[PDB]
């Protein structure tokens, strides 16, 4: 339109209508080149290799990708503490994109000088990929997310994606994808770019914690009609064999027959806060639990939903079953434990199996006067019909969505990291500076980025007497306030807010 | 932020002692407690630590199997019961809390950051 | 269990002099360290937690570092307050151990 | 007056300087020197 | 069908709302630990098949009926009691349409409308339970009370009716029967009925299989549907695998193997394992020259593509309906103790006495009123329910 | 309507869906002891990446699994005794055991060797191609803790010959 | 109206639609002379 | 409504998480009601 | 109602007596008895 014409506004804003939410939040990037214009080829070679478990074989693009995937983009904590204090469930709707303000750069060195200046004539490549054609890595929970705090300028995440490897080497089926050979958008400093996408229909993501566990549905104050088995010796001595059967009642209540069972679990190992409990040994590798594939290990993680921990040992966490974030500042290698935060999954204790406990006993034999009966532990159980279970819980800083890998057959898509699952996600949005060739000009462009997400609400009709758990900040004299930049201007997020607070009945 | 040990006294050797702290101006269930004490004209050393919960609780070795750490959490107030008293255990004892506040989303030790509120003490003294 | 050296025992000085007090650990214990202050007939106060961060409160003067197995305590411009005992105590796992004790003296 | 004539609050969009050229995780620190004039006129009627 | 039944509804806990646990029944073991209210209303149970049935298909539509409401007070004058008609004093009914009450009627408990029309049933009570940690109760724990529903209220000319529609469930199967395999397996403890082939030792609980949530161990009962035993042997029954109901007159505690009916689940071996066999074989390492193929036993199997299995059986005395609960995810959401799986079923019906205060003092005071009439109702319940 | 039958093989594999170029956001436990020697112990963490790809968190596992005894087309490779049924995978209904065949959908063989294939998984055509999302029918579908750690006593896993279904499975059904 | 018929049923509720709260509370009461 | 645009969360009544022998605003054994604390109105914040 | 709001006011007002039940307590000797008194009345009015 112009070059002295700005082509979009800054919009930072969330409205509460209704039942809906609107989130709407602009940022402001700057794009690198990447690979100096160029696909390379990388593998674990280039890496080094050192295991198999490790090795890869993929290509590095020129492309940069937009990453909005994590809930700290769209919402403010208190806008998220309004949310998670008054909802029991939500769930995003629709997605309005919009990208402008563009401002392409030119660096020009002389000596020991870099000298900056625009480039009018030159463009911007944008596309979105929404037939899903490119592999798809915004459900791997990576960094170059938009910044939580609004004030952040971030550099956008170079796009990169793996095919089929045989160590470092590739195989024949392996594919090659040039993202040039898309159709996209190229933008001057005037031009902008939008679009708008639809949410498919997705479950309310559950935003409460069951005030019932699953073996306390009962009635504490009757009977059941059913029978169980009380004793099978009539006391102690020899062929003292006999059937005895008691009524299943208040004062047992273990042994009643039940319609429901809790949710399939996979064993973690745990460990403990205090380190002078845990064992003198390496078992961050060795004593993980893990699946393989065509023969590489893979480290289960998180896995499947799990309590982190039985009532009354708040210390003990699954060694990879729980979600672990850092803390503002935090160094990439060999943190200690007070730079992490790990979240803590107790809220679904009342319908899962804890992670570091096994799911229950299963008879091992047939007993009979010469054999007693033994029963062994059940370290890992699937899915049984009469299952019930909640998924992970979402954080403030966790993801949104993933992509449900396009396949013949799944069960329950939802993302083991948490979030929601879909077959159709927000599709990638692929971004690179146009080359400009002098062997090309040092070029870099600059950006105003804003993403809108209508949310629905599930509000809660209940009739508890008693007042709730709600999200609250503490109130006492602090140096600093949670949730608010310091003395030099680093905002950072103190804590992980989970989203369940408020009850329901089972 | 304020605690108060109370309960202190002159005892016999193998006497049974309640110390109690009461507390003041935080929430008493967002800290883990401690009760630490010294001897007189000698450095400080560390007795029990319990939960907020209560749940767990530890002791130092010396004082184990004879000392009973409990917590009130509706009246905020901590306790240390004393039995089988013997000579050395004459010291003021300090309650004291974690500076580090309990947080239910996370999972970690809570005693990285020391003890930041201290108790006036109670005096304890057996013959 | 882990123990905790302070040197020098006491040590003797006058006000805006600068003093350093200084205690390690048999074992590491990584940078979970606290420096306590003490004065006679009163229960002890903290200065600094996890070796280099200063407790609210706690005078600018006041400062620390080291990690693993060494640790310092460090006073600069001293006051007349500034004269008691300084113990160090580590963090890192149970039992709680404190040092000996640094008695400033005037 | 409970609702006075309203703030009016301006700053100039930060435009960074040229990234590392390989992806970083922190926040861009580096910003080209800039500052904005512009004419500014207010009217009001009195009574 | 249709049914008509006399029931008779006390006066529970004094008109008061009453927390319970462990600890008021004096129980030490943590298993068994609870926390929860009891509440002075009552509450209808039709949920057993007997009530609509007298000695595929699946229910439709619900009408309850509620008439004839006789309201009685009791008078005890040194030895004798007097009982009276009120015709001023009402009672309280309402049902909870949205759900938000613990539901209790899917625990196959006591109370339900007689299976003999001429039988007069005594109005169970109604209490919850709530999430505990050992006796006591924890931050997250909720507490109801019933009054604050709005409850349609009827003197003794006054009556209550309301419909219901059941939502859409697969018919129930009643029939009796590679690209497919059976279905999953959980393995129970086989007891025999001739005790002489039973081990000599205590193994109801410690031979039994079960399942732990939240540090608390659950007997697995009736547990996943699976055969009660293989083809030729009916002396082995599963220890927590079959529904056990007990004759008429059968004590509550410690009866003898005859007082007891343990049903059977013979007909689905067809297409389920047996309850007290392993599942199958699988190959435990890789085989080489120096190595025997080796295999270990599948004690506990779930789901796999490919699966198919028959759900458990449905009795005369058995529930009819469940609540699924309110979770995530679910999978083949039919109750174990069988019958039809729903998330919205028939409401509960609350009912309770309207309390009559005694005479109050002729000077004010601030306390609620502990002194009441001795008092009781009975009357007329019907329930009229359409299956396809 | 049934859905349509799959012709394609993946170009991916379940554990390489990450952008090989970025870290994640999320921490696991690196190290749990400083040194050699007494009274180590210590929880270190480190941010998931490209040079580590097994610890990164995942959103989806590969599908169910019921392992089949691994038979080489090489004579002198396999075992010298009679194995076809003793050491063959079965399921038992009502007293009559039966074989499993085919069985789960499951990669035939892992990369490298094309010799070995499963005992009575195989309709000798090669599954090899739904490797990508499914486990090999000669492996263990993974590992899994056995007990509780302590100073006492070592972390100690095992071996998970079958496993049923689980919440963020994927798998492919088997070719025609 | 009747001996034998209410006068009025039980209404203890709360409300919430928009900007309003709607309360209603029934007790039982008893009154001497 | 509260239509703050204040970016760091509020101070909210919270019922306590912790293992007690009686439900905060709740019946005990005898059944008896009681209100354990007094509660104020006010807990979001505005400007001045 | 204080978590979520800046403020509140009363608006409308609805009040209703019902159910009423007028029980006499004839006493004889040590012995006190109370029935139903089916004609009897209760006077209310309110003062606007
Ligand atoms: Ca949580």
């Amino acid at each position: 339109d112009g070059v002295g014409s700005s082509s979009g506004n800054w919009h930072c804003d969330s409205q509460w209508l209704g039942d809906r939410v609107i989130t709407t939040s602009t940022r402001t990037w700057a794009l690198p080149t990447y690979n100096n214009h160029l696909y390379k080829q990388i593998s674990n070679s280039t890496s080094g290799g050192s295991s198999n478990d490790n090795a890869y074989f993929g290509y590095s693009t020129p492309w940069g990708y937009f990453d909005f995937n994590r809930f700290h983009c769209h919402f403010s904590p208190r806008d998220w503490q309004r949310l998670i204090n008054n909802n029991w469930g939500f769930r995003p709707k629709r997605l309005n994109f919009k990208l402008f303000n563009i401002q392409v750069k030119e660096v020009t060195d002389n000596n020991g000088v870099k000298t900056i200046a625009n480039n009018l004539t030159s463009t911007v490549q944008v596309f979105t990929d929404s037939d899903y054609q490119l592999p798809y890595v915004l459900g791997s929970a990576h960094e170059g997310c938009l910044p939580p705090f609004p004030a952040d300028v971030f550099m956008i995440p170079q796009y990169g994606y793996l095919t089929l490897n045989d160590g470092s080497q590739a195989v024949g089926r392996s594919s090659f994808y040039c993202l040039e050979y898309f159709p996209s958008q190229m933008l001057r400093t005037g031009n902008n770019f939008q679009f708008s996408y639809e949410f498919e229909n997705v479950p309310f993501h559950s935003s409460y914690a069951h005030s019932q566990s699953l073996d306390r549905l009962m009635n504490p104050l009757i009977d059941q009609y059913l029978y169980y088995l009380s004793k099978t010796i009539n006391g102690s001595g020899q062929n003292q064999q006999t059937l005895k059967f008691s009524v299943a009642g208040p004062s047992n209540m273990a042994v009643q027959g039940r319609n429901y069972i809790p949710g399939p679990s996979y064993r973690q190992q745990r460990v403990s806060t205090t380190v002078t409990q845990n064992n003198n040994s390496e078992f961050a590798w060795p004593g993980a639990s893990s699946w393989a594939l065509n023969g590489r290990n893979s480290l289960m993680n998180p896995g499947p939903a799990m309590a982190s921990h039985k009532e009354g040992e708040d210390r003990f966490f699954p060694l990879s079953g729980s979600l672990i974030f850092g803390k503002q500042g935090t160094g990439r290698d060999n943190v200690d434990a007070d730079k992490v935060m790990i979240t803590n999954e107790e809220e679904i204790k009342t319908t899962n199996p804890v992670a570091t406990e096994s799911y229950g006993q299963v008879a091992t034999n047939h007993q009979s006067a010469q054999a007693q009966a033994q029963t062994g532990w059940v370290q890992n159980q699937g899915i049984l019909p009469g299952m019930v279970w909640q998924d992970r819980d979402v954080y403030l800083q966790g993801p949104i969505w993933a992509k449900i890998p396009h396949t013949d057959g799944n069960f329950h898509p939802s993302p083991l990291m948490g979030g929601f699952g879909m077959k159709h996600p927000p599709p990638q949005i692929l971004i690179k500076n146009t080359p400009v060739p002098a062997s090309f000009i040092t070029q870099y462009s600059t950006g105003q980025v804003s993403v809108e997400i209508e949310w629905e609400l599930q509000k809660e009709n209940s009739k508890r007497w008693n007042p709730e758990i709600q999200y609250t900040s503490n109130y006492y004299k602090s140096n600093n306030v949670e949730f608010a930049v310091n003395t030099e201007g680093v905002y950072s997020e103190p804590r992980p807010i989970g989203t369940r607070y408020l009850t329901r009945n089972l | 932020v304020q605690l108060v040990e109370s309960g202190g006294g002159l005892v016999k050797p193998g006497g049974s002692l309640r110390l109690s702290c009461a507390t003041s101006g935080f929430t008493f269930s967002d800290y883990y407690m401690s009760w630490i004490r010294q001897a007189p004209g000698k450095g400080l050393e560390w007795v029990s630590y319990i939960s907020s919960s209560g749940s767990t609780i530890y002791y130092a070795d010396s004082v184990k199997g004879r000392f009973t750490m409990s917590r009130d959490n509706a009246k905020n107030s901590l306790f240390l019961r004393m039995n089988s008293l013997r000579a050395e255990d004459t010291a003021v004892y300090y309650c004291a809390r974690d500076q580090i506040t309990v947080d239910r989303e996370v999972i970690r030790a809570h005693y990285y950051y020391g003890m930041d509120v201290w108790g006036q003490g109670t005096t304890v003294t057996v013959s | 269990d882990i123990q905790m050296t302070q040197s020098p025992s006491s040590v003797s000085a006058s006000v805006g002099d600068r003093v350093t007090i200084t205690c390690r650990a048999s074992q590491g214990i990584n940078s979970y360290l606290a420096w306590y202050q003490q004065k006679p007939g009163k229960a002890p106060k903290l200065l600094i937690y996890a070796a280099s961060s200063l407790e609210s409160g706690v005078p600018s003067r006041f400062s620390g570092s080291g990690s693993g197995t060494d640790f310092t305590l460090t006073i600069s411009s001293l006051q007349p307050e500034d004269f008691a005992t300084y113990y160090c105590q580590q963090a890192n796992s149970f039992p709680l151990t404190f040092g000996g004790g640094t008695k400033v003296d005037i | 007056m409970k609702h006075p004539p309203p703030q009016i609050l301006i700053k100039n969009t930060p435009v960074p300087a040229d990234p590392p050229t390989a992806f970083n995780k922190d926040k861009l620190n580096s910003f080209i020197t800039q500052y904005s004039t512009g004419q500014v006129s207010v009217e009001i009627e009195w009574e």
